[PDB]
């Protein structure tokens, strides 16, 4: 028996097969109705259907929605039967018992599941590293999280959740193209947008210091390819937007950047394991995937440190996907195949077995 | 007694319920479901709320941290206790030592693992992870060789960071301590001030470091430039080889940065530790801490000497300009002349700019 | 020795200056302004930086603070002694009362006064707050009548705000205790998802009050519905009495928001206050304080009564739904019933809404 | 010799003869420079000149314009020596030692003053109504504060200070009045809409309850007269700018309203003087001046207070100057005058003297 894995982002399903590789469905979690249809569909539909986001920033809230995705992804992406093998899904840092009790409900009473588990995503990440201690950077498309961690378990009140974190890039890409003159606002077209983020744009490690060569090198900007015919270049804004990371304020936000938010996490955890800490810390997903932001990351922090302190970030070339691989890695684990959740114990203790 | 037939599987209601010896000074016990059999009607509420119908020694958790780390690991049991005998030089990957040192067996755990080893059988109906704890017991000074291989792979980037810190120290703290071209900023600073603070107040022989960061403070009645601006004149025209003066000390930026209490600390486990490899060499190993100790206990030595004299050196400037280096870091000290540096600096730059326009 | 002549008065350079106890280990012991005498050209300086040329035995701050406080009074010393004494039958301002009981002086500053009275004579000498503290301490039982003072005052607006948290505990408690309307609808609930808990997990004869919030939380299949708008249709049609039901129960809401511990310590303390009234008034006042016990002793028996019967009442309930008294408020207690009734009128709502179309 | 009171604050000097009336010199604290002029001047040679607003906030920024303040202070709306009276300036709560000793240098090297002293505006307010102890709320033109007090002193960490006040204010009545179809945004004429917010305006007891009279009541909505001809008329606008004090979210601002900002001040507090600091509770200052702020503000702690907590605003009707009365009450004091800075003292310690 295959298990499943699916990881439930803020803007992104990653699912798919234990067994590690990659999850091979991955689509937008998003859903319309008329003014149902779930993914890319949706996208595609769009403004005839009014989008939903059950899974924006943390925490799934609209539960009604979410069943429309897990049918999707084991019904059409996966094209699987529910009934057949255990399933893993994951879960934002912070997120409340009943959040996760009601998962297991719809699991097995809707979707009919044999077995399952709720595994926390930050924690997958630290598992795909070989690792069951330290501090994950996990930024998504829509929230960002601090997550200390100590022997597997997450500590609690270390975790700090910035509300900041890919779809805000994009929408400051947006912001920064427009005053350099660029023609797209559209909430369609943006999709594009999105790509340049991707494919080009990078983290300076000292900011002003990149932005004095604002016009020096030619070399310096990068020339952008649109889908159609015509093409466009990319200046300074390229690395002035992953910046906004390291300083919230170019968005407007009071809150602390990442090194901060990082170190004061670190800061409210005992000090014995501080070290362990700062030597294992572990960069996980889609927005910890511009060039160099770990380097950047590194020297921000060895600042915030003492002089004798041993800093590593580690920062996989595969991490966008980090928590999910520690997914397959958790599920195909053999020693974790005793705390799986099954029916007989679910409808032994009802849904607040769930918890370990 | 008496549950009900449940056609449909109805989702569970998450209640928490009362148990019936609770139950009797209640609301609850006053009376019960047996009025409600069909009343509601049953029916159409099924039809409306329907839903679709080895052995391990470790503790669990342990047991999955530990196959999380040596999955990632690759090398089997016996590689790995073999590399610990070796002392890794089958492949030392010092990451991966350090994951492990915390896997060490407790003695509680070794209890479970010892004589239930001879009995019975448990071999190869074992968790692979206990096995796993078993060889792993297995090796012997474990704790030690352990400590000794982290030690070891350490060592090189330790020095690495330390030394240059313990270098900047020692050459800001000297150059500064050693300047001329301070010494002359500083007096005329004393000529000045007490120039300002005498027929009142006294007239003082000099003063704490703190004074340099109020003179941008006290501007000029024309409140266009300010006391800074005037030494910086004052410089330029009476004693202008001072008017670079900052030239004569340099690491103090980055000496300001060294936690010089940890660094100290850091030199003296780098000792401890170099006794240990020692000690577990002598009696006996002997390939490779030989090859390691000899050539290092000189490097280790230069750190030591390197230490002292750092320690020395920066105790030296800090009772040297009056602050006490027991209450005062470098992270405090040396800033406010890089404050008063990055000033007069700019200071000059307006008096320049001033003089053109 | 030796200070500058200073034509102009420089402005002051705030620096921390070290004494020359200090100055021998340092940098500032090795030249001096000696060299700097016109040099540098003081008078540019100086042209260019110049700027323009009775008895208190009370701590001045309690002084300060008392004056501040009479000042507002206007009130003498002699009208304020003769106010406590007759206790304040002349303009009893209870703030000012309040305010003043916090200035009686301590037995430290009673005795900078006592004798020293008679010795010599500091009056008229005296500043006026020290004259009101001799006066003030000449007032014979000063902290008691004081305290009588500020309790009278008070017991109006006191037992005013007291009553009816007592009064709306008392009903919410037993209108909630006593509803039928109410036990109906608990046992319909019961019935419902023991039907549904049913086949597995067992069947259970009543359940913690916790359960009544997860209501709206287990939908329809359909998923348009909830089980709460489930109840509320089957009680529209098999139960119509039920659908009002809130209407049995009443300052629930009311009663959520009292915090009884503190309102019945409130009423012990009162207890206290009036038995000191009591003993003063004994030996002796009378005035007043008679003309207050009489007319008063009995609103106090009535609060108290009040507070006794609350408490029975409110852990009545509290045991009745299961819970524990002494672990639970009514902050917490009453909102449950609170959040069900708004949520039922919220789900009848729906249900109607849904029928029209 | 009748000593002398300055209230400097963030938007208006207040000030005058000690001997308690009232500040009879009150201007905008503005200072305009040629692109120096000083205070109504400067709003009317505005835009010819560039203002400068050294107050601005809660603290003095820049001195030199201060110097300027202060001189038009003495030398023209006072009218008198400042070498003759001993003068007593304001701060802002939280104050640094630094500003308040460049405040005394300033005073006795610039003004030549025979005495001073600094002292913080909101024990003044405390003063004024006859209150050693107790939590002021100071708002202002520019900042707000909650100052906790206890036998005349302010407890340093409790003090609570919101950016948002009266200003503000204004702004948000332009904003909601343009909404309402009206056509002043100009930065001149504005000056007639704080009189509007000034002379009808007012604070809800409950906000929505009554923004459901929206449209019921005509006498609801007041009428107001332009100093010209044309007249105008005010809506539910009228109670709903106030409200952004209680709710700050309506500008914009992650900050507690104000009944927060007192409470978690009380809070912050040691658990003894919890009581005296609820029971004498001050308003102070222009921003505290809208009608039935005293009585929603009580209901509003009443709320977040115990059941039993007596809970007493005290809401002065001459509390639009309260700091500057409770500074004449404080310089007219006589036990006060033993604390006095001279420059005998000054002279012999230097500005660091200013410490008690
Ligand atoms: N190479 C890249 N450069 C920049 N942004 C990227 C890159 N790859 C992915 N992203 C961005 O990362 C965001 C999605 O990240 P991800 O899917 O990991 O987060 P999530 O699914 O919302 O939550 P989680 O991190 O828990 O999985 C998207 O906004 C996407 O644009
Ligand atoms: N009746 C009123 N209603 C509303 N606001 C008023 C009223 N009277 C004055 N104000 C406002 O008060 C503000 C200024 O108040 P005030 O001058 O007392 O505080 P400040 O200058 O900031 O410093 P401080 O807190 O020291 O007094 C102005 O912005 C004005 O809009």
């Amino acid at each position: 028996t295959t298990a499943l894995v699916c990881d439930n982002g803020s803007g992104l399903v990653k699912a798919g097969f234990a067994g590690d590789d990659a999850p091979r469905a991955v689509f937008p979690s998003i859903v319309g109705r008329p003014r149902s249809y779930v993914g890319d569909e949706a996208q595609s539909k769009r403004g005839i259907l009014t989008l939903k986001y059950p899974i924006e920033h943390g925490i799934i809230t609209n539960w009604d929605d979410m069943e429309k995705i897990w049918h999707h992804t084991f019904y059409n992406e996966l094209r699987v039967a529910p009934e057949e093998h255990p399933t893993l899904l994951t879960e934002a840092p912070l997120n409340p018992k009943a959040n996760r009790e009601k998962m297991t409900q719809i699991m097995f009473e809707t979707f009919n599941v044999p077995a399952m588990y709720v595994a926390i995503q930050a924690v997958l990440s630290l598992y795909a590293s070989g690792r069951t201690t330290g501090i994950v950077l996990d930024s998504g498309d829509g929230v960002t999280h601090n997550v200390p961690i100590y022997e597997g378990y997450a500590l609690p009140h270390a975790i700090m959740r910035l509300d900041l974190a890919g779809r805000d890039l994009t929408d400051y890409l947006m912001k920064i193209l427009t005053e350099r003159g660029y023609s797209f606002v559209t909430t369609a077209e943006r999709e594009i947008v999105r790509d340049i983020k991707e494919k080009l744009c990078y983290v300076a490690l000292d900011f002003e210091n990149e932005m004095a060569t604002a016009a020096s090198s030619s070399s310096l900007e990068k020339s952008y390819e649109l889908p159609d015919g015509q093409v466009i270049t990319i200046g300074n804004e390229r690395f002035r937007c992953p910046e906004t990371l390291f300083q919230p304020s170019f968005i407007g936000m009071e809150s602390a950047g990442i090194h901060e938010t990082t170190y004061n996490s670190i800061m409210k955890c005992d000090i014995d394991i501080r070290k362990d800490l700062y030597a294992n810390n572990v960069m996980s997903g889609g927005t910890t995937m511009y060039p160099g932001i770990a380097d950047r990351m590194q020297k921000e922090i060895t600042a915030l440190a003492p002089s004798t302190m041993k800093i590593k970030i580690i920062a996989p070339p595969e991490r966008k996907y980090s928590v999910w691989i520690g997914g397959s890695i958790l599920a195909s684990l053999s020693t974790f195949q005793q705390m799986w959740i099954t029916k007989q114990e679910y409808d032994e203790a009802g849904p607040s077995i769930v918890h370990r | 007694k008496k549950p009900i037939k449940t056609k449909f599987r109805l989702p569970v209601f998450n209640w928490t319920a009362l148990k019936p010896n609770q139950i009797n000074g209640t609301v609850f016990s006053e009376l019960d479901d047996e009025k409600i059999l069909e009343d509601l009607d049953l029916d159409r509420f099924e039809e409306l709320f329907k839903t679709k119908a080895k052995v391990t020694l470790l503790e669990a958790n342990r047991a999955k941290n530990l196959a999380i780390t040596l999955r990632k690991a690759g090398r089997s049991a016996e590689e790995i206790c073999r590399a610990i005998h070796t002392f890794d030089l089958q492949t030392l990957p010092v990451d991966f030592v350090e994951c492990l040192m915390r896997f060490l067996p407790t003695e509680a755990e070794v209890k479970l693992l010892r004589q239930y080893e001879r009995e019975r059988q448990p071999l190869e109906e074992l968790a692979a992870e206990d096995r796993f704890m078993l060889l792993f017991s297995k090796v012997e000074r474990l704790t030690q060789r352990m400590a000794g291989m982290a030690f070891l792979g350490n060592f090189q980037d330790n020095l690495q960071m330390l030394t240059p810190q313990l270098n900047a120290i020692i050459a800001a703290s000297a150059s500064v301590k050693s300047s001329q071209k301070l010494k002359q900023m500083l007096e005329i600073i004393l000529a000045l001030g007490n120039y300002m603070n005498s027929s009142k107040r006294g007239a003082v022989y000099g003063f704490k470091l703190q004074s340099l960061d109020l003179l941008l403070d006290t501007k000029s009645t024309d409140r266009k430039m300010t006391l800074l601006h005037f030494i910086a004149l004052t410089v330029k025209e009476k004693y202008p080889e001072l008017a670079n003066f900052w030239q004569e000390l340099h690491f103090v930026e980055k000496a300001a940065a060294v936690s010089l209490e940890n660094v100290l600390l850091d030199v003296k486990e780098l000792g401890r530790g170099m006794e240990l490899i020692r000690r577990e060499c002598s009696i006996h190993d002997n390939s490779v801490l030989r090859n390691f100790l000899s050539t290092n206990e000189g490097k280790l030595d230069k750190l030591q000497r390197d230490a002292k004299t750092a320690e020395e050196a920066y105790n030296a400037v800090v009772r040297y300009f009056g602050e006490s280096p027991k209450t005062t870091p470098p992270s405090v000290f040396f800033p406010v002349f890089v404050r008063f540096i990055r000033s007069y600096k700019e200071a000059e730059q307006e008096n320049e700019a001033r003089k053109k326009q």
